[PDB]
RNA sequence: GAUAGAAAUUUUUAUCCUGACGCUAUAGAGAUAGUACCGUAAGGGAAAGAUGAAAGAAUAAAAUAAAAGUAAAAAAAAGCAAAGAUUACCCCUUCUACCUUUUGCAUAAUGGUUUAACCAGAAAAAAUCUAACAAAGAGAACUUUAGCUAGAUACCCCGAAACCAG
């Protein structure tokens, strides 16, 4: 897969930014895909359960499940229902908030 | 249910052995050689059964289309017959359906 | 980062004596055996259910059944036999020039779009090519030479606001497979075909000038695109006065597959060589 | 255990060997050849392609021999290829 | 020094170098190694499906019971069904009687072929060297030379290292391995020589300790880092392809 | 329903399924109604029209239609010009 | 002990005996050896010549891609034909 | 209707590395053997072996003394044969054998004298669980509007009168 070009202006037209240049001083880091993407995906089971998926998860996985509960309190009220998996390093969020997130994490620098 | 009085002999088993030792030692040739030889290439065994796997139906036709010309006559025909009673029992019996 | 080698110091090696899988990856299997799964296995009591002897699927025992008291009416009639194609849209095609996957510096065609991982197409599942659809008009920004097998009026008029080429071929499932996978077929030994003719149907749709037909009358293309321009108020740029107008006015016979390939060239891997006819016959019938 | 050689090409390989591989070339390579008859019940389609009336697609299309049996008494005679059906 | 490009998030990690010309000649040098293959995440259960598959990926079964149909006889039925006054029959091949066939046997040679996503074998590779990397398992040693061929020397040496029971010594190709280790390593059966592309799961736990030569070290770091930023096969790779001969 | 062929030990389909059936991409199946050909003069106008309009097939129906035909009529297909083309899909729907 | 040598697929061109009667049938045809040309060709040892067809081919191909597959413009003719016969 | 089902066109690198998550005398071939034996004939077709280095160590030696069945040792009011117990085996008190089949069986409805050996749930389209990689997945050929690949989870035994060919 070849390296994204070098552009002048950022973000591109098709909304792709690159990571910052250093690593942000924060415990958790979360890779970039193999495509260079934000790794957040939906994911649904029973036709009717809707779940968010964080995958490329290094570092303190219970500092990135405290930093997603506060964001998404004020946005819903209450604290959304969350699944820590370290033996893998994925954040299971209940709910469909790809979206939101991944500008999250762009703003985070990751 | 009578058990046997006398102890067996322990069976003294090495467990390194050139077998042993040597077990899957070219599992990752695909992987560590450029990809030239699948390790499917390795299998030891029938002619039709290098590099696949199903069920007793599809292995029982497999092995018709393959070396059913090389087979014997009472071979050929206890075949045939395995072939038309498992095609008979998987379709028209069973439970879900 | 991995926090976990840390553990694994205090703990003992790892070996084939203590593996475990996965919790919840393997569920047990329940055999018929005891109290519980046993003297009826999970069957029933009698009839076709315990002797597993029950009807065909569809069955409604002696009833007219559902999938035979529906008339017929043609829904797949032909089916096998119309043409599909693979939609591309300008969001997506603006998404592989950012990332690198395709570059506009390089004339752009189905070829270059396969090896970008863009779309993918099936010759046997009877597909002609990639149409051009126009759900990311409005953020397009790109200026490509795009050659495609079929094209919409706004995916068209988004291209040329830029100073793109927008150009339609059409490709027989004979030449589509060796278009898409052209090293495959280099390794086969046989020459390059002829790409065929469209059939009486599709002879209209590339030979009118209002699709970018490549069979169409290139004395038509300006006006044709004037009035896009006009249509859409989106000034028509001089694609002349470009320094890649070289690049933007290259196009194929419509005999040729490849760019700058003929047919009756056989292409000699291994030993990175051309091979080309000489016979008379030869020559004029992969010529004609 | 399974026959080296396929059963079908037994007989074939009978004639390898033996009086039979003294026999003259020329006899042989006669009888080697396994040309099709002409057609003499079946009436044969000349078109190797054709159009399918029903769906009016372009369709492949093969001429099959219809089996005829030749009775001994044939043998004696000249019936011109043709006998039993 | 690692050639490819570290991630910039992570540090590489080091190991000593040693070398096999001596006893005492231990810690000659230092290596990096690349943290995406020797410091990887400890997957304990991505190694079960590796192990179970190169145990299961090659047994072909030999058992074959005949059924009652493939008995020798049983062709008529032995005694009419009323009046007999003893339980009704129809073959004497049945499984119910003495010499009957198998109602459920092994039928046939069964083949349990099944192949994991390659991308799984790859992380399973990875996770087992940093796995012997961690657990102080791991040595690397600086061309693989011995001073002699006698199978005593290596018995000694491990002994005196501590390198536990086994060791696996590992090169990177088969007609470059020196006289001395192959003459020394053909009379013991804890010690194996294995050429670099015969490496894998099964091996690196079958052993307790791991030696790798700093040749197939990077030799390793460039088969197994490949399969991160790489595409999906449009054709298998044995094909040529634009970068990847 | 032939479950494992003779030849190739592959699923087989229902040939009258697909004859009579449209399968759309959401599992939604699509069918005539019954009796839309026969004694059009008995009937009223409004019971003609209804007879003539498309319906679709619940849940049980559409489970069993999709026992009784392969996975080849269940891909997603691009026809050219198909009426049926932007029905593929379902939006909108909160379950 | 000492680890067998490894599996290598050689890259050296094959050719299988035609008269040996328990060669596969698929390692005779035609396409076997312009395949060989293909991976090899220098080492192949097959004449060039033979990938394009026979001047008894072209001829066949010629009658059968000249009757089925016709020219553009009798399609364009045909068409006009219609669209004056539906106006 | 049940079901039957191609082709055009594609893919396939050689020799060694071969042995066993196959059985161990009701298993494995029927086999110590197509022999005894039953049939005029075609045909059907078995059970059966065990000491030790030496039996040219048979006043010979070692091993479990553990299946049903008997002996050592016949029985003493009263009862689905046992339990609650009791200083005490009974005596006392309390309990309508077991499976199958039924609306309902101690039923006088079915089957079993008892012992050892042998004898009956099998398939992965859709799905759920776990994991890899993710707008892409898969070691070619396909599926894709969070999907694709891999693993795990599944559907028995005995029996007719008959029918056809030699
Ligand atoms: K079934
Ligand atoms: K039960
Ligand atoms: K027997
Ligand atoms: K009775
Ligand atoms: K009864
Ligand atoms: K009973
Ligand atoms: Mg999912
Ligand atoms: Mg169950
Ligand atoms: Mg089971
Ligand atoms: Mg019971
Ligand atoms: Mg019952
Ligand atoms: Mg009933
Ligand atoms: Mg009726
Ligand atoms: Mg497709
Ligand atoms: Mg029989
Ligand atoms: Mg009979
Ligand atoms: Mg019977
Ligand atoms: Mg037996
Ligand atoms: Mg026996
Ligand atoms: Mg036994
Ligand atoms: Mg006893
Ligand atoms: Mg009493
Ligand atoms: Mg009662
Ligand atoms: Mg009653
Ligand atoms: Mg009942
Ligand atoms: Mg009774
Ligand atoms: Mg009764
Ligand atoms: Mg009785
Ligand atoms: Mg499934
Ligand atoms: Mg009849
Ligand atoms: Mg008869």
């Amino acid at each position: 897969i070849p390296r994204p070009p070098k552009h002048e202006h950022y973000p591109t037209p098709s909304g792709w930014q690159p990571p910052r240049d250093p690593a942000p001083s924060l415990p958790y880091f979360v890779r970039r895909s193999r495509m260079h993407n934000i790794p957040v995906y939906r994911d649904i089971t029973h036709g009717n359960r809707q779940m968010t998926v964080i995958r490329k998860v290094e570092g303190d996985i219970w500092a990135l499940q405290k930093d997603v509960e506060d964001f998404l309190s004020p946005l819903l009220g209450k604290t959304p229902v969350t699944q820590v998996n370290e033996v893998t390093g994925t954040l299971r969020v209940k709910g469909y908030f790809d979206q939101q997130l991944k500008a999250w994490l762009l703003e985070k620098g990751f | 249910f009578h058990v046997r009085v006398t102890l067996p002999p322990r069976k003294v088993v090495d467990r390194w052995n050139e077998k042993r030792a040597m077990f899957g030692v070219y599992d990752n040739i695909g992987i560590l050689g450029n990809f030239e030889k699948h390790p499917k290439e390795l299998i030891k065994g029938p002619i039709w059964l290098r590099g696949w796997k199903g069920n007793e139906l599809q292995r029982c036709i497999r092995k018709k289309r393959m070396v059913g010309n090389r087979m014997f006559i009472d071979d050929l025909h206890n075949l045939n017959k395995r072939i038309s009673y498992l095609y008979k029992h998987f379709n028209r019996h069973g439970k879900y359906r | 980062g991995p926090r976990a080698l840390d553990l694994l110091r205090a703990l003992p090696r790892v070996s084939l004596a203590n593996l475990k899988p996965n919790p919840g990856s393997r569920k047990p299997e329940r055999r018929p055996r005891g109290r519980r799964r046993g003297r009826k296995c999970g069957r029933g009591h009698k009839g076709e259910r315990q002797r597993g002897t029950r009807p065909r699927l569809g069955f409604e025992g002696g009833q007219t059944p559902f999938y035979l008291r529906i008339p017929k009416y043609g829904f797949n009639e032909g089916h096998s036999f119309r043409h599909q194609y693979q939609p591309l849209s300008l969001n997506r095609l603006q998404y592989l020039i950012d990332l690198g996957r395709v570059d506009p510096t390089q004339p752009i065609d189905l070829t270059q779009l396969v090896n970008g991982r863009g779309v993918t197409i099936q010759p046997s599942k009877r597909d002609y090519g990639v149409q051009l659809v126009e759900e990311g008009a409005d953020t397009f920004k790109a200026k490509v030479n795009i050659e495609v097998q079929m094209a919409s009026e706004l995916a068209i008029a988004a291209i040329e606001k830029n100073g793109g080429v927008v150009t339609t071929a059409f490709y027989d499932p004979r030449s589509l497979e060796i278009l898409c996978k052209p090293v495959p077929f280099f390794l086969r030994g046989q020459p390059i075909p002829k790409r065929m003719l469209p059939p009486e149907a599709l002879v209209p749709y590339y030979t009118d000038a209002k699709n970018r037909g490549y069979l169409a009358d290139p004395a038509r293309f300006p006006e044709a695109r004037l009035e896009l321009a006009r249509k859409y108020g989106y000034v028509l740029p001089d694609i002349t006065k470009d320094e890649l107008f070289k690049m933007l006015s290259t196009r194929k016979d419509p005999r040729q597959i490849f760019f700058g390939l003929a047919p009756g060239w056989v292409v000699n891997m291994a030993d990175k060589k051309i091979l080309k006819p000489t016979d008379e016959n030869l020559l004029k019938y992969y010529s004609s | 255990p399974l026959h080296k050689v396929p059963v079908g090409l037994w007989k074939q390989l009978r004639l390898w060997e033996g009086i039979y591989s003294r026999l003259p070339r020329h006899y042989l390579r006669s009888l080697e050849e396994a040309r099709t008859p002409t057609p003499v019940h079946y009436r044969p389609h000349g078109a190797k392609f054709k159009i399918n009336p029903k769906n009016w697609q372009r369709e492949r299309v093969e001429d099959v021999p219809i089996p005829v049996h030749y009775p001994p008494e044939s043998q004696l005679g000249l019936w011109g290829g043709e006998g039993w059906v | 020094k690692c050639e490819l490009p570290v991630p910039a998030h992570r540090r590489p990690v080091q190991a000593w170098i040693e070398s096999l010309r001596g006893y005492e000649q231990e810690r000659v040098g230092l290596t990096e190694l690349h943290p995406d293959v020797f410091s990887t995440a400890p997957r304990l259960d991505i190694l079960h499906q590796v192990a179970i598959w190169q145990k299961n990926f090659k047994r072909i079964s030999y058992a074959k019971t005949k059924t009652r149909a493939e008995v020798r006889g049983g062709g008529r039925k032995p005694w009419v069904q009323k009046g007999s006054g003893r339980a009704r029959h129809g073959s004497i091949r049945s499984p119910i009687w003495r010499g009957g066939g198998v109602a459920h046997g092994p039928r046939g040679p069964t083949s349990y072929y099944y192949m994991l996503p390659m991308k799984v074998r790859v992380q399973g590779l990875k996770v087992a060297l940093t796995v012997k990397l961690a657990q102080d398992d791991l040595h690397i040693v600086d061309s693989l030379e011995l001073p002699t061929a006698d199978p005593q020397y290596l018995i000694e040496l491990a002994r005196y290292r501590r390198w536990g029971d086994s060791v696996l010594l590992v090169d990177l190709e088969h007609e470059d391995m020196p006289q001395n280790v192959v003459a020394a390593t053909s009379g013991l059966k804890t010690f194996n020589l294995v050429p670099a592309v015969g490496l894998n799961v099964h091996s690196m736990l079958k052993h307790q300790t791991l030696v790798l030569t700093l040749p197939t070290v990077a030799f390793l770091e460039e088969k197994l880092l490949w399969h991160n930023s790489r595409y999906t096969p449009l054709y298998p790779f044995r094909l040529p392809y634009c970068d990847f001969p | 329903v032939t479950y494992f062929s003779s030849r190739k030990g592959k699923r087989k389909t229902v040939k009258a399924v697909i004859y009579r059936f449209l399968r759309l991409h959401s599992g939604l199946w699509l069918r005539r109604k019954a009796g839309y050909k026969k004694k059009l003069w008995k009937k009223t106008a409004a019971r003609k029209r209804r007879l003539r309009e498309f319906v679709f097939c619940n849940k049980t129906q559409s489970k069993l239609l999709d026992k009784m035909t392969t996975s080849f009529w269940k891909r997603r297909n691009w026809y050219a010009d198909d009426p049926y083309q932007k029905y593929q899909d379902r939006t909108n729907l909160k379950v | 002990y000492r680890a067998r040598p490894p599996p290598r697929r050689s890259q050296e061109p094959r050719w299988p005996d035609p008269d040996d009667p328990l060669t596969p049938r698929w390692q005779l045809s035609p396409r076997y050896a312009a395949k060989q040309f293909a991976r090899h060709g220098a080492a192949s040892g097959v004449a060039a010549g033979s990938l394009w067809p026979s001047q008894e081919q072209l001829r066949e191909l010629e009658a059968e891609e000249r009757e089925w597959y016709p020219s553009l413009a009798a399609m364009q003719e045909s068409l006009r034909v219609q669209q004056l016969a539906e106006e």
